[PDB]
């Protein structure tokens, strides 16, 4: 199945390691997108 | 601790500022801190020969002189005679020589005494100079190598006038056994007051950071920093004017007046030449001739452009609102 095919990558070790590393520095991604949102809402300023 | 306070080419502003002292106030300083004010031209009871007796006893060592405070310039004109400042039967400069040589500590209060100040502005008709400085140049009237009997150079409490705390807290420190806590900078100013800048504690530093200029006086000073259009010397001037507020209320910069850099030995800067009063001298109309202390025009200007582009909206609006 397509969705179960991605659910299989979820239990794939290397894929899991990379995703868990993305969840490690998730804060940084959140802050950069928040910074971009901020910059956008101050783009007129 | 006996204190003899003399005035040379003074306007008595340092005395008046001193009289504004709070914590301690001047009366409590004179009475309750063991500082025996032998005489002061604005406050001493003695006149004429009784006053001169006090002065001569201090000068000749008949009575101890712990602190000689000198306010005003050492006037040397005409022709080095000092007769444009005759005090108690002598040129004031002769009194200065004797009493500075007699005192345990010599304190020059105010730019006039520290560095020559306003009277030393060209053409300097009075031949005014400071005790140990003429403007930035060390030596003044007493010479670069003058030391009081406690080994100190002239303690320069600059300002025009000095803030009362700049002298009173030094006097309290001397009176409370904390003389050893007093460190002096290269201009012999107490570092406890003169490591900071006027800008330190200025209510407009955020505008400075974001390069938002006050554009006009009056209500125009409800926003902005005075550095760019009014020649504020705050960032080039060592003082605690925004740390220890004047009259326990304010400071020039808070009020909207540019700091004139009066604690600096060059004061008045540029000798108040035309175009330099309440104006920022600029190169090519954009670059200040003088940048903040320790900065360079290229990094300053680069950071200034960056700060302008990233400026928040509030930095571009009135903040000292009614
Ligand atoms: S207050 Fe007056 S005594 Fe000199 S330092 Fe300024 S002109
Ligand atoms: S921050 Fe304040 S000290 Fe002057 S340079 Fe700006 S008004
Ligand atoms: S002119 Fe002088 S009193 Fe303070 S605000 Fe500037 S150092």
């Amino acid at each position: 199945s397509p969705v179960d095919g991605i659910r299989r990558r979820l239990d794939d070790p290397q894929v899991a390691e990379a995703l868990n590393s993305l969840l490690d520095h998730a804060d940084l991604l959140a802050v950069l997108v928040k910074g971009l949102d901020g910059f956008v809402r101050r783009g007129d300023d | 601790a006996s204190v003899l306070w003399f005035q040379g080419g003074a306007c008595s502003g340092n005395t008046m500022s001193f009289l504004n002292a709070d914590e301690p106030n001047v009366v409590d300083l004179i009475v309750d801190f063991g500082l025996d004010l032998l005489w002061h031209p604005s406050l001493g009871l003695e006149l004429g020969n009784n006053a001169q007796k006090v002065f001569w006893d201090c000068a000749k060592g008949e009575r101890p002189l712990d602190i000689f405070v000198f306010e005003g310039t050492v006037i040397e004109a005409p022709n080095g005679t000092g007769q444009m400042d005759m005090f108690a039967g002598r040129p004031m400069k002769d009194w200065v020589t004797d009493l500075a040589g007699a005192a345990q500590i010599v304190v020059a209060i105010g730019d006039c005494a520290c560095f020559g100040g306003i009277p030393a502005m060209e053409p300097n008709p009075s031949g005014s100079t400071g005790l140990q400085f003429h403007k930035r140049e060390k030596g003044g009237f007493l010479g670069p190598d003058f030391r009081s009997k406690m080994g100190l150079p002239v303690i320069n409490v600059p300002g025009c006038p000095a803030h009362p705390d700049w002298i009173t807290q030094i006097l309290v420190a001397l009176a409370t056994g904390r003389a050893g806590d007093i460190t002096l900078d290269d201009l012999h100013r107490p570092e406890t007051f003169f490591k900071t800048f006027t800008q330190t504690g200025c209510t407009r530093v955020q505008f400075f950071e974001y390069k938002q200029s006050t554009l006009s006086f009056g209500e125009g000073t409800r926003t902005g920093c005075l550095f760019y259009e009014f020649g504020c010397r705050g960032p080039m001037t060592h003082s605690p004017c925004n740390r220890i507020l004047w009259n326990r209320q304010s400071s020039k910069t808070r009020a909207g007046m540019p700091c004139l850099g009066c604690t600096e030995p060059e004061f008045p800067h540029f000798d108040l030449a035309p175009g330099t009063v309440f104006k920022t001298q600029k190169v090519s109309g954009m670059i200040p001739k003088e940048v903040p202390e320790g900065t360079d025009h290229l990094t300053y200007m680069g950071l200034a452009a960056a700060a302008r582009i990233a400026a928040p909206q509030w930095s571009k609006e009135d903040m000292f609102v009614v």
